[PDB]
């Protein structure tokens, strides 16, 4: 398949959907604003204009053919491309300094490259929507109406709370009747933010509160999620490492953190309690199938969609809330300090954890939740070369975890850790792992004393509806709202695509491989905590368990 | 609470591809599309409210605000526009103080621009609750609006 | 009529005899179409009905469709003695009854005045306007029942459908349509036969036939009139096409804001289903077909094929890049046939006649007639039908009677926002699909609107761009933002704030919108700007200079106090922000606009001495 591009021979692949993709594969780039994420579609920007047979048409919607002659850069195409970019920029809210995409915005880069230095059109007034009621922040004045967020929220997440509304110049992506996002069925997964190519969808920034807390005379305690340490290196343009968590601990100590703990300890704690709860349920055959509750986005989705299953949800709170409650109700007592003098910071890869920390059932435990991007911003603001910081371990007694507990950061980690706990408590004869579809895995598990069961690992909200409709034999279901689990969380470094998430999972697996402890019971600090401050089911329920209530609009 | 909405939906059988007709009939029942009705239709038909809201805001027939006791439709077709439809619009603005697509706080009047009404011989044209008023100038439309106001003042 | 052509033949012949009896007998025919209802046709029909029942008089009262004289008030036609009363009123109904139903003496004053000679012609059939027109689709004028399949059957209706079902195989139907030279009346002008070829050849045992009732113009109503006056002709064309392309289901897309057209089409579908012409079997041929009236929630963009299909499915009327064309994957990804109402109406006529007979009307490359709605200040307006060789001058003067006292021709719009503006040069040109394409114009969906000297071309362009930017679906950048920017520039032009930089920006933005827009709406969005600039540039230059050649741009309209109309009260001194009173005290005063900003504060305290 030979084609003449600007009058020179170019060989493209035989089977090609459109000319633009073929040219892209053979290394020829055509300026466009349609290919913006993995959830992108062609047809909207109209900037991919090419001239074939004396006529100008989009290359993204053009089937190539043998001997075809295409001109990619002509005075007419230059004029029209510049006109289209000027049209976009005329009504765009151009405040890059305070924008979250500043530095990684295709629109900003094109403005720089095309040499747009004055707005030849007029910034006609629009009825822009600005929403800040949720950890996911909306600003439609920066929106380019690419529609990626709509497709993500509907097809990938299966919620569909944001849609195109109105038409023409007043077209806008928004909730129904411009409802605040916190009052809708949004699960605050942040996938729309992970896919948005502009600052239209962003994450609530809470660095000011952290700085104010570190300035005051209270004890600031921090805790880092498993998946933060596997992705934070992306902002610094460096290779992965397994010492990232300890370098983060050293940096946090430098900027004035009294203690830094590992949320993997909370993951081990949660897996222990979850495994015991699930075993008791299997013994009595009550409230099955059991649903994991460590994903706050899935918990909110269940409260919105499956009010009948809220009893099937595990009563154990997520690792963040469990560890924070232990720190506030046991460690603070141990440290000889009032509970109100501790400022507990949580470093998470997730936007839904920000919502969880504010739930009326968890009010006050976690003071602020900062995402991987907010931690990377802190490091970059300090200008400290993180590639040269000497690593130091986490503070005692919540600075170590089993490899399974650290595995919570990728899909299937919590079910794996639960299986490890059960194997060390009873023993697993065999496990038969299947892959019914892309993001679903079902395991058939046999214990030593009979009583086999089936567990399922579902990552990617929206795969849940069909799975729960079409199956009734699983006993425990593990739901993670984000694809690949928490390594692809909404608060993770941008861009957040499938190959990035696979690499993050590989980095997390490498970091797991170097951990000496194998199972939560081998964690001597966890067992000490149990034997000392979590003896009876009363304190265990008060510290490690939460309740769920339905959500509906009226 | 919404018995007639259920009647409509069951007549159309909650079919997604009947959403436009469902919305039109619900509107003619309610004079507009209330948020509560849309939420209930969403839960009943298995569609998120955002999708229905987008469809409803895309089409001109639908309205998210209540129509007044007297609806004023001014034709903005080519013939009616060249006949002086903007003068009619200005007169209605100066008398009732409302822009097309809006309603008074009292819900007494509501204006809408519409396409050709097939009655180009009467350009500029205006329809008030089904009564066609043709060959309209500023004075005539002010006269009609006023007289409606007096008629409403006499039966209150 | 149910499952055999012979029974249908006896039924049709009986209905024909009843129609002949009714033609002989005294019958009242009231034009209840749009244009006549807005003038009081329903009330006149009620007046006839009440007077007939009150006097207890077998005279038949029937509702008929448009007769092409919508500007001439409600229309009434007395059958045994065709008189075509016009500008009828409900206060003269008893006079009509007593003096014509029984006595039969014509009422001269209620007759149709011909503008050429101003003489009351007894009938429209022997009127210059009727002679100038060429009726092929517009049939049984004034003597056709709209809400009855019985009259349609008595008028030799559905015979083409029956013969096609029983005689001609679908391939022969498609070949006849190809040879007939029928070209899409929706504006595209594409040959209907080739589209039918594509739809039939598409692989699949499930296909659909979709009828587009939209006018493709916010100023046209001819498709609505054709739907309202003879829905059964459209339905017959739809069924014939369904059999031709192997489709099993049909969809008529009529706007929900056309209550009469929707109700008439629903009634026609129901009747056809009661008579066996629609159902799980027709004439025992084994061909199944049903029709549904899909009500359009209202969107100019839904006149696009892909957007139309999206709206049929209950989604936003958003178009998409054409490949795959709807002929291969339309409704729910199935091969769909989409044609205009006029295109379907032309089908049963083509079947009834032959290829050659159809080709006799029109030109070589555009056989047949075309329906047009003519508006603007004009002696005779309404729906007209003419061959594809009639010039615009012929329509404007010989068929529409010319302009009314106080107006004269400046321009004409032939397709609405997507059409073109024709100056005095292009009206001596036959209306042909081929000829207009290289003259930078098009036939259009059928709309025509004359422009008089009291009109400003800049305002015409502003109006069309206002409509276009309100109707854009918002999907693609060129249309969504370029139309808004072009509208803003045109608004500046109409307010005397435009410079030559704005002229250049408008030209280049128009080219960008024309070439880069995804679908037809945006591609034709700058058509008014481009045509007006090509033929009326001097108007734009004058607006830049600071003066409107016409007087309709309200921006300037200087306010002057008439000295012969001024009482000379002397209250205008210090009463103005500009204080440019300069009015003699004790006598009439004069106002100077040298410092005035033209705010509109001169009619505050004066005896109507200020003119805006
Ligand atoms: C904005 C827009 C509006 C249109 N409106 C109509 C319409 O109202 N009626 C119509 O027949 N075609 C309309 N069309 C053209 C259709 O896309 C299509 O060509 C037509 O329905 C096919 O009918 P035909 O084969 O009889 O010409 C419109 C196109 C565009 C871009
Ligand atoms: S999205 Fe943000 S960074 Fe990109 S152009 Fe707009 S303001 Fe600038
Ligand atoms: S945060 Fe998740 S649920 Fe909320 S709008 Fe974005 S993708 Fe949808
Ligand atoms: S909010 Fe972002 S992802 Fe959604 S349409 Fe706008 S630019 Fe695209
Ligand atoms: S999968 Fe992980 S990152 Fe995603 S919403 Fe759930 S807890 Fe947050
Ligand atoms: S040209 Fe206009 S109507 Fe057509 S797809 Fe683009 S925005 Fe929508
Ligand atoms: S206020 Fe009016 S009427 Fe009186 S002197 Fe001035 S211009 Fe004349
Ligand atoms: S129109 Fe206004 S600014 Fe001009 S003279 Fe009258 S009051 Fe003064
Ligand atoms: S890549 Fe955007 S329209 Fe072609
Ligand atoms: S343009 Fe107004 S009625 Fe036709
Ligand atoms: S509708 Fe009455 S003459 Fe046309
Ligand atoms: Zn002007």
């Amino acid at each position: 398949m030979k084609i003449y591009v600007d009058g020179r021979e170019v060989i493209i692949n035989d089977n090609e959907r459109n000319l633009l993709e073929a040219l892209k594969n053979v290394g020829i780039e055509i300026p466009n604003l349609c290919y913006l994420s993995e959830a992108s579609i062609y047809g909207a920007c109209r900037m991919c204009l090419v001239e074939i047979n004396g006529q100008i048409t989009t290359s993204c919607t053009l089937k190539p053919y043998e001997g075809m002659k295409v001109k990619t850069n002509t005075p007419e195409i230059y004029e029209m491309r510049r006109n289209i970019l000027e049209l976009i920029l005329a009504t765009h809210n151009r405040d890059c300094t305070t924008c979250d995409r500043n530095g990684s915005c295709k629109l900003q880069k094109y403005a720089e490259d095309f040499g747009i230095r004055k707005i030849r059109f007029e910034a006609l007034k629009k009825e822009h929507v600005r929403d800040e009621s949720a950890p996911v922040v909306r600003d439609t004045s920066k929106c380019i109406l690419c529609g990626d967020c709509v497709r993500v929220c509907e097809e990938i997440q299966g919620v569909g709370v944001i849609e195109f509304a109105k038409r023409g110049f007043e077209s806008v992506v928004t909730t129904a009747f411009d409802t605040p996002l916190i009052e809708t069925e949004c699960v605050l997964c942040g996938q729309c933010v992970a896919y948005c190519p502009t600052g239209a969808l962003s994450i609530r920034n809470d660095i000011d509160k952290l700085i104010e807390a570190l300035e005051s005379d209270k004890i600031v305690i921090g805790m880092i999620a498993p998946a933060v340490r596997a992705a934070i290196q992306e902002e610094f343009g460096i290779d992965e490492d397994v010492a990232m968590a300890e370098k983060l601990v050293s940096f946090l100590k430098t900027i004035g953190f009294d203690k830094v703990f590992d949320v993997s300890f909370g993951a081990d704690l949660v897996a222990y309690e979850e495994a015991h709860e699930f075993y008791e349920r299997l013994k009595k055959g009550e409230r099955l199938p059991q649903f994991t509750s460590c994903c706050p986005a899935w918990v909110k989705h269940a409260e919105h969609t499956y009010p009948q299953y809220l009893q099937n949800l595990s009563s154990v709170k997520s690792p963040q809330q469990a560890l924070g409650t232990v720190i506030k109700k046991i460690y603070a007592r141990k440290l000889g300090v009032p509970e109100e003098k501790i400022f507990l910071v949580s470093f998470m890869p997730c936007t839904a954890k920000k919502f969880e920390a504010e739930r009326e059932e968890h009010e006050g435990i976690v003071d602020i939740v900062l995402t991987t991007r907010e931690l990377a911003q802190l490091i970059k603001m300090s200008r400290i070369d993180i590639n040269r910081v000497e690593p130091q371990p986490f503070d005692r007694p919540y600075g170590v975890s089993s490899q399974a507990g650290l595995g919570f950061g990728k899909a299937g980690g919590v079910f794996s850790c639960v299986l490890s706990v059960l194997n060390e408590e009873i023993g697993i004869e065999k496990v038969d792992v299947k892959s019914p579809e892309d993001g679903i895995r079902v395991a058939e598990v046999t214990l030593k004393d009979g009583t086999s069961f089936k567990g399922a690992v579902i990552y990617g909200l929206g795969k849940v509806k069909k799975f729960l409709e079409e199956r009734k034999d699983v006993e425990i279901i593990e739901v993670m709202a984000c694809n690949y689990g928490c390594v692809g969380g909404g608060g993770q470094p941008y861009p957040n695509d499938s190959r990035i998430r696979e690499h993050r999972a590989k980095v997390l697996r490498d970091t797991m491989g170097i951990k000496s402890l194998l199972t939560p019971v081998e964690n001597l600090f966890l067992m000490k905590l149990y034997e000392e401050d979590l003896k009876d089911e009363h304190t265990r329920h008060e510290i490690l368990h939460t309740t769920y209530r339905p959500r509906r609009r009226y | 609470h919404f018995e007639k909405v259920e009647e409509i939906l069951k007549k159309y059988g909650y079919k997604r591809e009947n959403l436009i007709k469902i919305l039109l009939e619900i509107q003619e029942i309610y004079r507009y599309l209330p948020e509560d009705v849309i939420n209930y239709v969403s839960t009943a038909m298995g569609i998120p409210p955002a999708k229905i809201y987008g469809v409803a805001t895309f089409y001109a027939q639908f309205s998210l605000k209540p129509k007044g006791k007297y609806t004023i439709m001014v034709c903005d077709g080519t013939a009616c526009h060249m006949a002086g439809s903007p003068e009619v619009l200005k007169a209605i603005e100066e008398e009732t103080g409302l822009t097309p697509g809006n309603v008074t706080e009292d819900l007494m009047f509501s204006l809408d621009q519409v396409g050709c009404l097939g009655a180009c011989a009467l350009a500029p044209v205006m329809v008030i609750n089904g009564e066609v008023y043709g060959n309209l100038t500023a004075d005539k439309v002010k006269e009609i609006l006023r007289k409606i106001k007096e008629k409403e003042r006499e039966s209150a | 009529m149910f499952k055999n052509a012979k029974e249908f033949v006896q039924y049709a012949n009986k209905l024909k005899t009843l129609r002949e009896k009714k033609l002989n007998g005294v019958s009242i025919y009231v034009c209840v179409g749009t244009g006549c209802t807005a003038k009081g046709a329903l009330k006149v029909y009620s007046a006839f009905e009440e007077e007939l029942k009150k006097r207890n008089l077998k005279v038949t009262l029937n509702r008929t469709g448009c007769c092409g004289r919508c500007s001439s008030g409600p229309l009434v036609k007395i059958m045994p003695y065709r008189f075509f009363y016009s500008n009828v009123a409900p206060e003269d109904v008893p006079e009509i009854v007593d003096r014509t139903v029984l006595k039969g003496e014509p009422i001269e004053r209620l007759f149709l005045t011909d503008p050429l000679t101003g003489e009351k012609v007894p009938r429209i059939e022997d009127t210059t306007l009727f002679k100038n027109q060429d009726f092929y689709i517009m049939e049984a004028i004034g003597e056709s029942e709209c809400d009855s399949i019985e009259d349609y059957i008595a008028r030799s209706g559905y015979e083409s459908l029956v013969k096609a079902l029983t005689s001609m195989t679908p391939e022969e139907i498609i070949e006849t349509v190809k040879a007939s030279g029928l070209r899409g009346r929706g504006g595209g002008g594409f040959p209907t036969g080739l589209k039918w070829e594509f739809t039939r050849k598409a692989q699949g045992d499930i296909k659909f036939v979709v009828c587009n009732g939209d006018e493709g113009d916010p100023g046209a109503f001819m498709n609505r009139t054709l739907l309202e006056r003879d829905p059964h002709l459209v339905l017959e064309g739809m069924i014939i096409a369904g059999y031709a392309v192997g489709a099993q289901k049909g969809y008529a897309y009529i706007r929900a804001e056309y209550p009469f057209a929707v109700k008439m089409f629903k009634k026609a579908i129901e009747d056809a289903r009661k008579l066996g012409l629609l159902g799980e079997n027709i004439l025992g041929t084994g061909f199944s077909f049903d029709l549904e009236v899909k009500e359009g929630a209202g969107a100019f963009v839904c006149g696009e094929e892909t957007a139309l299909l999206a709206s049929i499915e209950g989604k936003r009327g958003m178009p998409r890049p054409k490949p795959p064309f709807p002929a291969q994957s339309g409704l729910w990804g199935k091969p769909t046939l989409i044609n205009n109402v006029e295109t379907y109406a032309n089908i049963p006529r083509i079947l009834r006649d032959g290829v050659e007979n159809y080709r006799k009307r029109g030109t070589e490359n555009s056989p047949g007639t075309k329906m047009f709605s003519v508006a603007g200040p004009l002696k005779a307006t309404g729906i007209i039908e003419v061959e594809f060789g009639t010039t615009l001058r012929d329509i404007i003067y010989n068929i529409c009677g010319g302009f009314v006292e106080g107006e004269e021709f400046k321009a004409v719009q032939i397709g609405g926002p997507s059409g073109a503006c024709l100056s005095e040069d292009f009206i001596d040109m036959p209306l042909d699909y081929d000829t207009l394409k290289k003259a930078d114009a098009m036939v259009g969906s059928g709309g025509i609107v004359v422009i008089t000297k009291k009109t400003c071309m800049v305002e015409v362009a502003r109006f069309f761009l206002d409509f276009t930017k309100r109707e854009s679906c918002g999907k693609c950048v060129p249309c969504r933002e370029g139309t808004m920017q072009a509208y803003n520039i045109l608004e500046k032009f109409t307010h005397g704030k435009a410079t030559y930089e704005d002229l250049k920006t408008l030209e280049h933005l128009s080219k960008t919108i024309k070439t880069a827009s995804l679908c037809g709406l945006g591609k034709t969005a700058p058509n008014p700007i481009l045509s007006t600039l090509k033929l009326f540039r001097e108007e734009y230059i004058a607006h830049i200079e600071g003066e409107c050649p016409s007087g309709m741009c309200t921006a300037f309209k200087k306010y002057v106090i008439n000295p012969d109309i001024c009482k000379g009260c002397g209250l205008c001194a210090r009463s103005c922000p500009q204080n440019a009173i300069t009015g003699e005290r004790g006598k009439p005063y004069t106002i100077d606009q040298e410092k005035c900003v033209k705010c509109g504060l001169c009619a505050s305290k004066c005896p109507f001495k200020a003119i805006e």
